[PDB]
RNA sequence: CCCGGGUAGUCCUGGCUGUAAAGGAUGCGGGCUAGGUGUCGGGCGAGCUUCGAGCUCGCCCGGUGCCGUAGGGAAGCCGUUAA
RNA sequence: GAGUGGUGGCCACUAUUAUUGGGCCUAAAGCGGCCGUAGCCGGGCCCGUAAGUCCCUGGCGAAAUCCCACGGCUCAACCGUGGG
């Protein structure tokens, strides 16, 4: 049925969004609360997570690049890259990484994942310039411009980001066949979380 | 003579040096989805011809 | 209201001093031992008139257009500038 | 105020095609608009179109296929004979036989190619290429 | 915006409280609607939807 | 096959640095048409040197404009050279570039390199009323382009009629492989950079016109190599 | 007087208000000389 | 937009697409005509008659009913009044505009310095002249009919 | 230019003059072309309430601002209040 | 090249006269603002007339001049016979 139970999803607070809205994310928005806050759809989040896992299982694991400027997402992308073999960039993204061959850390991935389209604007711009598929963790106020695969989630909460990246890594491993089943994943969820 | 790629959403041809993209369908894995620069900027949804899966 | 005035049968280049045209024309005059530039310009005008007639008749429909097309082809073949099996193209 | 429903429809179609829309609504509708849409559908520039009743002049729902570079009405509606079509083709089209000049003729609304085939003239009302 | 505008107002089959007479009234009246039998008021006109002062038996189209 | 020998030399004595260069080196891409319409970025001139070696020919390289720009400082005037150049084989492919330098030779070299990086692919044919043939001697249909204040409209012309355009347009179209054309220009054509970029934009925009399958046969449309 | 806002710019010319005043004085003087008052 | 203010207000009626009267209408054509006649005798205009019919009697519109005496026409308040010999002598909108122009002139002769109200009066007279032109063309007014403020007082009275 | 005084004028009534950087330096009517975010008026729905013509949130229409996509322009910039 | 310079005039250049086909925020240029007369431009459907419009067919719009084919002055300019 669902990859993760409703209680765990709500505890991580994936459905919690931002007071602002967007016509692009109107299709993912569930409802608006009495205080003006918008709630996402956990069912659509789960479906898009399954789709993203299946999509990312096909790429070569060294050619996937996951980026997160946001501090709450810096640790989850590092853990996801360690688990799945993909390259991870937390913190500041050096301009010219994907467009300047003279840069010492020059690298051209086959697929990009961004924790936040607004925060990781430089990485998205360079990915657009080089012409590669883009997967974006999108919130209620985000725009789906230049986003080839959108995952509706709370891309600001620490627990939400950790759970989303843990689910994505587990699904990628399952679909790639490294783990024979979902239950074979023996990495705790708290490992992805950033420690305060 | 060689085949010229055609956008999946709008059905127009792809110019030589535009910021277009192409990828295997995330759902079925059989068909290939092409998106032109204008469709990518405007976030126009696309449907896979095989599964019928819709959206970016 | 003016009577007819006889006109020149050749045309003068739009610019008298262009390097590429000057070299091409000089090569032609040296090759064919012509006496003056207006001789080459007369031959060029004849060629341009043939081309203009062909272009005008290509996009024309009618019995007179057909007659003119056949007459142009016959005249060119008689002059010997085209093979006996040539077409309007 | 509203003066040219056909020109409004063609401008709306052109704008939607440029912005990448797949479906358009034409309002108000008219039989001339229906004939023009029939000609474009026959020549393959638009997909399916349907008439909807709303207690008014009506609405036309049209599906676009991304095959139109430019569609526009011709005003004033110049009368044209059989032998005068070449200059209008040069005026309104990029190359010979590229687009279609929609002409209202005494035998109905048809493209300039069919008008030439039938050997009749008319009034230029639109152009699509 | 919609390609076929449709009214937001409805007609109401309403029973008068005082005498029980059944009537059909508009939900957005510009006048003071009164019962045809006893004259008691039924709907209060306002700037928008009226205030119904009698039992609404049914909402028609 | 001197250009083939040059291409082979560029192939062996070269270490690729980008994904497209790696594809060319390992032979995944073998034709020039395969590096277009895919969103790839071109940052290595060796890719063009291998796939389309004719661009290095002296007759295939053209220097369009040389300008002397001046910047004011405390000491005096600092002189820079801006060179606008174009390259490409005279069949299907053309490219334009601008290079800045302290010396004219450096500026020319940089402009040639940037033109090779900016090479594009066009479409040719015949759409004139007075020709109606099916040879790729002209533009298949009327096209438009603009850069700055210059607007250029290219119209198909009959075979045997020279390029009726300014000198810069003549050079660009000759490098692109077009032989006959009519032109209509508006704006300041004396601005060489803007005029050249408008002509280049029109040649690129020839790819933006939607066509039917029968139009290819009607106009003899040839994409890239003929 | 007709409006010429191009003349209000002060680059290499005196104020248009005072030019207008001088022109009006000249016109009145000419009318007085001609006797039209 | 508006005729003079050039504003783009869009408030108005939104009638659903209909071809036949609704089935829940209790009254018939004869009773509807009798009610229209009774309201006209009471002294309401056509707009007020229609509003009362919609509000109190629950009749969505008289125009939904086919004319019994003319198969090519639908029913109408003015048509019912004219077949019962109760139609207004001059069009109601023209009468209303003339009435309020006369009232405004009466106010302005006591307040000569109200230039804004004077402009409003000028706009009202322009509307009156537009309507007079239209009705002269359509033959609803005599060809010699003209609008004059002095003679408009008798028409208002 | 600064300071101390000061006539016409600035104020009311009946008139004349018809001029301003009278500027949004942008004539007016109609159709279409991503959004996001304040505020004013009206309407609708929901939740609070001291039951207020009160407060909060969402939607529709009409005004009034800023940022901005496609696109436009020589550029400054305009961008459903289009340039 | 037996011609080649100089001056005045007309067209192109010039989309600097813009129907095709120009502009008016900051460069020349939106009346200070509204009402409105002639003119110009005008919502959807049904029937009737062919004035505009399109097609066909008779009488015309002299010749010379313009284009094409052939024929005669050596070819040509020129002239004649036919088609336009
Ligand atoms: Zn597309
Ligand atoms: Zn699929
Ligand atoms: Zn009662
Ligand atoms: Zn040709």
């Amino acid at each position: 049925e669902y990859l993760v139970p409703l209680d765990q999803y709500l505890a991580a607070g994936v459905h919690i969004g931002t007071q602002q809205k967007t016509k692009d994310m109107k299709k993912f928005i569930y409802r608006v609360r009495q205080d003006g806050l918008y709630v996402l759809d956990v069912r659509k989040t789960d479906e898009r997570l399954k789709v993203a896992g299946k999509f990312l299982a096909k790429f070569e694991p060294q050619s996937i690049l996951a980026v997160s400027v946001r501090l709450y997402g810096q640790k989850p992308v590092k853990k996801f890259g360690e688990v799945t073999g993909a390259r991870a960039i937390p913190g500041r993204f050096l301009p010219g990484t994907m467009t300047n061959p003279a840069v010492k850390n020059f690298f051209e991935p086959d697929v990009l994942i961004v924790t936040d389209p607004r925060a990781d604007h430089q990485a998205m711009r360079e990915a657009v310039e080089i012409g590669i598929p883009i997967v974006a963790l999108v919130d209620t106020e985000n725009l789906l411009s230049y986003v080839d695969l959108a995952i509706p989630t709370n891309n600001k909460g620490r627990k939400a980001l950790a759970l989303i990246y843990w689910i994505l890594a587990r699904e990628i491993l399952y679909n790639r066949g490294e783990i024979q089943s979902r239950e074979d994943f023996k990495i705790p969820v708290e490992e992805f979380e950033m420690k305060i | 003579k060689f085949e010229i790629p055609v956008c999946t959403s709008c059905g127009r041809e792809i110019t030589p040096r535009e910021h277009a993209t192409h990828f295997i369908c995330p759902n079925c894995g059989e068909a290939v989805i092409w998106r032109c620069e204008s469709c990518r900027v405007l976030a126009k949804p696309y449907k896979c011809p095989n599964c019928g899966w819709e959206g970016p | 209201g003016d009577p007819k005035r006889q006109r020149k049968k050749y045309e003068t280049p739009p610019h008298p001093w262009i390097k590429e045209r000057l070299d091409r024309e000089r090569v032609l005059m040296d090759k064919y031992e012509l006496k003056n530039k207006k001789e080459l310009w007369k031959h060029e005008t004849q060629l341009k008139n043939f081309r203009r007639r062909a272009r005008r008749l290509l996009a024309a429909r009618g019995k007179q257009a057909e007659i003119e097309r056949e007459q142009l082809l016959a005249r060119l073949k008689r002059l010997g500038l085209l093979p006996e099996d040539a077409v309007l193209d | 105020t509203l003066l040219d429903p056909l020109a409004n429809a063609l401008s709306h179609i052109t704008n939607s095609e440029r912005v990448g829309k797949r479906e358009v609504y034409i309002k108000p509708a008219s039989k001339l608009i229906g004939e023009v849409l029939r000609v474009m559908q026959k020549y393959g520039y638009i997909g399916e179109f349907e008439f909807i009743d709303d207690g008014r002049a009506g609405v036309y729902r049209v599906q676009l296929l991304g095959r139109i570079n430019k569609a526009g009405a011709i005003k004033p509606r110049f009368p044209v004979k059989v032998s005068e079509f070449e200059k209008w083709e040069k005026r309104f089209l990029p190359a010979f036989e590229f687009g279609i000049l929609i002409v209202s003729t005494s035998q109905g609304v048809m493209s300039h190619k069919e008008a030439i085939e039938k050997g009749i003239g008319g009034r230029l009302i639109a152009y699509v290429y | 915006k919609p390609i076929i505008p449709m009214p937001r107002s409805r007609f109401l089959r309403v029973k008068c409280i005082d005498c029980g007479n059944e009537q059909i009234v508009f939900s957005h009246p510009a006048t003071k609607v009164r019962c045809l039998i006893c004259g008691a008021t039924l709907v209060e006109p306002t700037g928008g939807k009226g205030i119904v002062k009698a039992k609404i038996l049914e909402v028609l189209e | 096959q001197e250009w083939k020998e040059y291409a082979k030399r560029v192939l062996d004595e070269w270490e690729p640095k980008t994904k497209l260069g790696m594809m060319v080196k390992e032979g995944q891409i073998t034709d020039i048409h395969e590096i277009f319409r895919r969103g790839y970025q071109i940052k290595e001139p060796e890719i063009i040197d291998v796939l389309l070696p004719e661009v290095n020919a002296r007759e295939n390289q053209e220097v369009l404009d040389i300008a002397l720009t001046v910047r004011m400082t405390d000491s005096g005037r600092r002189v820079r050279f801006r060179v606008l150049a174009a390259v490409g084989n005279r069949d299907g492919y053309v490219g334009l570039g601008i290079g800045h330098g302290k010396e004219v030779g450096i500026a020319i070299r940089k402009a040639i390199n940037y033109a090779k990086l900016n090479i594009i692919e066009i479409k040719r044919g015949c759409g004139s009323w007075e020709c109606r043939c099916r040879r790729p001697h002209s533009v298949p249909f009327a096209v438009e382009g603009k850069e700055g204040s210059v607007r250029v409209r290219l119209i198909p012309g009959p075979r045997g009629l020279g390029l009726v355009i300014g000198d810069v347009g003549k050079k660009i179209l000759r490098l692109a492989g077009v032989q006959d054309v009519w032109s209509q220009t508006f704006g300041e054509t004396r601005t060489t950079v803007n005029f050249a970029k408008a002509v280049f934009n029109a040649l690129y925009n020839t790819n933006r016109v939607a066509i039917s399958p029968e139009m290819i046969e009607r106009y003899g449309i040839v994409v890239g190599r003929a | 007087m007709k409006r010429r806002p191009r003349k209000w710019k002060k680059k290499g010319r005196m104020r248009w208000k005072w030019i207008k005043k001088r022109i009006r004085r000249l016109k009145r003087q000419r009318k007085k000389e001609r006797g039209l008052i | 937009a508006r005729m003079h203010a050039r504003k783009r207000g869009k408030s108005g009626s939104k009638r659903p697409p209909r071809t036949a009267p609704p089935i829940w209408v209790e009254y018939t054509v004869e009773e509807i005509e009798n009610l229209v006649v009774k309201l006209r005798k009471e002294g309401y205009s056509t707009a007020m008659i229609g509003t009362i019919l919609r509000d109190q009697y629950g009749i969505p519109s008289v125009k939904l009913f086919k004319d019994p005496d003319n198969p090519n026409r639908n029913l109408t308040i003015t048509r019912i009044l004219e077949k019962h010999g109760l139609a207004p002598e001059i069009p109601e909108d023209l009468m209303f505009l003339i009435r309020r122009a006369v009232n405004l002139r009466k106010h302005l002769e006591q307040h000569p310095k109200d230039l804004h109200s004077m402009r409003g009066l000028q706009l009202i007279e322009s509307k009156i002249r537009r309507l007079v032109k239209y009705y002269k063309r359509k033959g609803k007014l005599p060809k010699n009919w003209r609008y004059d403020p002095e003679t408009a007082k008798l028409l208002v009275r």
